[PDB]
């Protein structure tokens, strides 16, 4: 019985582990995502005024 | 991005040379102008001549 309330007590220090983890992978996560959304968008218009160079 | 900045230079200086165009057309259109009324003063004189000659003919 010792043995098992051990080995319980580091399964669940693991397994909040990982739901800490995976929470934090998801802040991360989002705010990549933006991160590139925003990116294109800048690069798409820089592209954009070089199209502006081609009109001139 | 470089490209632009000539862009930015190349504007300025079409834009400038525009500028000075301009003006100097308006300058010759002035002296046009000048030229054109210099003309009429001795096309006048040489009309009111031309009328007294008329009469005495």
């Amino acid at each position: 019985s010792d043995k098992l309330k051990e080995a319980e007590t580091r399964a669940e220090f693991a397994e909040r582990s990982v739901t800490k983890l995976e929470k934090s992978i998801d802040d991360l996560e989002d705010e990549l995502y933006a991160q590139k959304l925003k990116y294109k968008a800048i690069s798409e218009e820089l592209d954009h005024a070089l199209n502006d160079m081609t009109s001139i | 991005m470089d490209a632009i900045k000539k862009k930015m230079q190349m504007l300025k200086l079409d834009k400038e040379n525009a500028l000075d165009r301009a003006e100097q057309a308006e300058a010759d259109k002035k002296a046009a102008e000048d030229r054109s009324k210099q003309l009429e003063d001795e096309l006048v004189s040489l009309q009111k001549k031309l009328k007294g000659t008329e009469d005495e003919l």
